[PDB]
């Protein structure tokens, strides 16, 4: 139960190690991702970001699982945190259903030369 | 290359090749040979001098003190290290309690007639005394002025991770370095767990037995040769490792070894030295020598260090083919 | 079972008995008699002595130290305490403040004819020093090489965790022990209020009076034996206590115990202390002890232990009535 | 105006003016002379004197203690100042670890036949020692009473910036003051990155070699002297910078600043040294001295202070024309 401090632009944030190690494959759950961000002489990992969005990531762990974005957190600004704590697209598509957002289809006339050609213009 | 590293990261500098003082001073060997084993060491660049409070109950450290103060040489071109754990058949004289290494390390500067050790270190886990007794103490002696810096030995990076963080929770001194087993046949932990701690945390591998107290070297090809260490009175337990089932499987891969050895055109003995120290975790690496003879074939180790490339260690992986996994 | 126990949940290991010199010591005893009985208990693997600054106006320090000094036994393999609050008539002369703290105890390391004793307890609480000046001092005496521990003595809980949270706040070092009177007849303390210290914040008992200072022996079924403590000059109180309408009734519950005993294959007296040692919180008991018959024979407590089942100690506690409400 | 300034933001008194002894003591000069040269200063009101464990092997600190001894001026109304980083041939006996910080001090302190320094320096920064062990070693000498204070030489902004840093973060003490070289034709460091650390953290500068080791006192104005430093045996460097393309412009403009000394009335060394002290961040200025006849002249430098000017310094701003950008 090594405990973990992480350190968003002053704010203190704790967790247990294996809170974090639940989910390997991302940045906080990776030795050698966050090492690169540890400070030895406070025996914390230190972020120069944003604030407000820290407490759903760090819950997204404790939960094991839900990520909700914090009601007073722009849409834009949460999105872009989700992905520096690469937290995996199978976890944003769902973060991204739930938010609203959600779709997607398309496809040009498939080879023909031609008809994809024609049906550009009907 | 560099015949001189920071033991971990700290400004201590060590040569990369140490001399120890297990079995051999106040035991095996003479006065005389010792005071000769040192002398060579020292006029070679060797800085680094390890011993034990356990060592032939305590000789060692005489035999070890009793050369410094003949040989006048200047202490601070020395880096001393002794170890601290069993001081005594009482229940206090043995672990790592505030009592035991003060008293612990107060009667082996004694014996070693020194102010001061450069590195004192906990020979052991102590699974009954406190991180935080154990850190404090460790501080104490160091604010004491009886030690400069201190270190671990045999314990899992868990604990090592534990005295760093306990340290910086109550503003104490974190430990730099852990000396722990290294050689051909024994590759886990230095290979596999302290790494993150070399770069996490500063702290620095100072492995011994680098030959596994000579089976390495090649001398037990055929059998347990006269006046050796593994037909000393006392070893028993090493020869039966090497007469052992696995005692053969080890010295048959030493023949195919012998052959990477002469490629690179040295010892078996150089190359088992050279190979330990072939990653940058490893800061210094302690020898073992019961005569003048070996302790100048295993200097030699470090002019084949540049010549251990990406293939021949390769090579030697496959085979010796017990390569930890990551 | 384990003859050696952990201090709370420090590193120092103390053998589950120990033996003080309260009235004994430069008092009641003789100089030989006290040599032949700390002789007796360390020759028995007893490594506990307790002492005070207070016992005989420093005499049994005194005493104590020319023991050690007289058998040159190793100082590592000797757990010396010794209370300090009561060092004089003057007003500067009593009390927990900082400078009576380091004025008493070097005095009693003086007396004592050592460097440093392994744990200094205040003898009582003390309501005029505010507890930031005592834990600071208990830490400056522990820095000093002085003291190895320290621990409380007759402190409430309250006080007991006041001391370590003020301690966790400037960084000093928290108390490890409180030395409580526990006995057949005063259980409240120790069996109601320590256990919640002991597990929340390490902290472990050091019971003292185990026989109620004779009283739970048994010698005073009919009256006041000649030499027994209840009869010497100065301990008028003792004497009333026991002819006392309670003393009566104490006695009366003592002949029902003498059955509980003798099941038990064992003396009043080793079932009296056997029963202080039953729960883990309590890591050693201070023997009292005028002549060597009564020490031989209370170490015997130690093999009556094992057989404290649910069942018996139940059966204790019908016959005392007395078992303190949770 | 003042000849007493307070070292950066600290409680230390120091005279505008101090002597040094690089070159000098225990090498140009002889041992009468250096005390003839001392007694002179003290005798002025200096009580500043800098010297190092490198200055002439160590032999500069033996004839300054020597002279303290031998007047027997009190400790307390002396500035003692020494710098550590080469010690030795060793490659433990330079850096800025604790083990060589502890042992240079403890030997400068022997051979000045001293109980203290009043500032110990780093003589230079140390990129293989951790800065918090470079603080905590620092705070460990003063606290042991080995040092009053300490300071860094050489070091850049943000590497003195770092020690105060680390220092706040773990209790330490923070630096105060820089022993920075600085005179009219090395100007960057005192006067663009100085100022900020003066007035953010309260550390001082005390600079060295204000005649750019005799360059400005204009006594090169033809060629190399008989007896000067640029001739001395070991001085090589010094005489080709001298002779050097560099050199001749300096001289040049040297002789236009001897219009501007003419015009306040004094000799160039005064003018070179009152210069220096313009500027408030500037606590104190190490001069030099072969002789009497040159520290009686440069003393005078305190009366040609008054006189600096906003016009004359930007008048001498021109002739160098190598004033610093913001
Ligand atoms: N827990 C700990 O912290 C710990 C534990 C053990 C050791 N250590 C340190 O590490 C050192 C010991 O290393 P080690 O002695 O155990 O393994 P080595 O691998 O250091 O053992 C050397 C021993 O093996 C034999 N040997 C060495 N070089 C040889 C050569 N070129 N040719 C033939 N034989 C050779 C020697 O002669 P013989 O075979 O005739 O004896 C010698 O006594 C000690 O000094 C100690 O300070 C630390
Ligand atoms: N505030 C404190 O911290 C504090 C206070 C008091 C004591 N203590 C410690 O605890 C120790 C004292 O415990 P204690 O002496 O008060 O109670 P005990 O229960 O420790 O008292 C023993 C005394 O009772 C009698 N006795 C003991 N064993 C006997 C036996 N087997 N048969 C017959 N009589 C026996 C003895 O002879 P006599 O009856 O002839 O005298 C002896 O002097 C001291 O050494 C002291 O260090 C601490
Ligand atoms: N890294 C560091 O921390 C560091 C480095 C260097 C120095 N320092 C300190 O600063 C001091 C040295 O300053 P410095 O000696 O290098 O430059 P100065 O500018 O302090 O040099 C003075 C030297 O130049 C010549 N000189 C001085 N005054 C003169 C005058 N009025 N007329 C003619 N010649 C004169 C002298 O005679 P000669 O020309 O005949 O020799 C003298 O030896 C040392 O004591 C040292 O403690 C510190």
């Amino acid at each position: 139960s090594e405990r973990v401090v992480i350190n968003i632009s002053g704010l203190r944030f704790e967790t247990q190690l294996k809170t974090l190690a639940q989910f390997p494959e991302t940045l906080l759950g990776d030795p050698k991702k966050r090492m690169r961000y540890f400070d030895p002489l406070r025996n914390e990992y230190f972020f120069d970001r944003n604030r407000p969005s820290f407490d759903a990531i760090l819950y997204y762990y404790q939960s094991g699982g839900r990520l909700r974005r914090p009601v007073n957190v722009p849409l834009d600004i949460f999105s872009e945190e989700i992905r520096f704590y690469e937290l995996g697209e199978e976890a944003m598509e769902m973060f991204r259903e739930d938010e609203g957002y959600i779709k997607e289809e398309e496809r040009p006339l498939p080879e023909n030369e031609f008809q994809r050609q024609v049906w550009l213009l009907f | 290359l560099q015949f001189y590293r920071n033991l971990g990261k700290s400004g201590l500098r060590v040569s990369c090749l140490g001399l120890g003082t297990w079995v051999t001073f106040g035991g095996q060997i003479t006065d005389e040979m010792a005071e000769h084993l040192m002398t060579l060491a020292y006029d070679n660049g060797i800085n680094l001098f390890d011993t034990a409070e356990v060592y032939a109950a305590g000789k060692a450290e005489v035999v070890l003190g009793n050369i410094i103060k003949k040989k006048g040489w200047r202490r601070s071109s020395l880096v001393i290290t002794t170890k601290i754990f069993w001081g005594g058949k009482a229940e206090t004289e043995r672990g790592l309690s505030r009592k035991h290494i003060i008293e612990g390390l107060k009667a082996s500067l004694e014996r070693l007639q020194l102010e001061y050790v450069d590195v004192v270190f906990a020979n052991r886990p102590d699974p009954n005394t406190p991180m935080e007794e154990t850190v404090r103490a460790m501080t104490h002696v160091i604010n004491q002025g009886m030690a400069m810096y201190w270190g671990t030995s045999r314990w899992s990076s868990m604990e090592i991770m534990e005295a760093y963080s306990v340290a910086r929770q109550f503003n104490l001194i974190p430990p730099i370095c852990e000396q722990a087993e290294y050689h051909m046949f024994q590759r886990e932990k230095v290979e596999v767990q302290l790494p993150e701690l070399f770069h996490k945390i500063g702290v620095g591998a100072m492995t011994w037995s680098p030959l596994a107290c000579g089976i390495v070297s090649g001398k037990y090809d055929s059998g347990i040769p006269p006046y050796s260490r593994a037909s000393l009175k006392g070893y028993q337990w090493l020869k039966d490792k090497i007469l052992s089932e696995e005692g053969r499987r080890q010295q048959a891969k030493l023949k195919e070894l012998q052959a990477i050895a002469e490629r690179l055109g040295c010892t078996l003995p150089q190359l088992a030295i050279a190979w330990c120290l072939r990653n940058e975790g490893v800061s210094s690496v302690l020898l073992g020598a019961s005569n003048a003879e070996q302790l100048m074939e295993n200097i030699g180790a470090i002019q084949v260090l540049p010549k251990l490339s990406s293939s021949i260690v390769h090579e030697i992986d496959s085979i010796l083919g017990n390569k930890p996994y990551s």
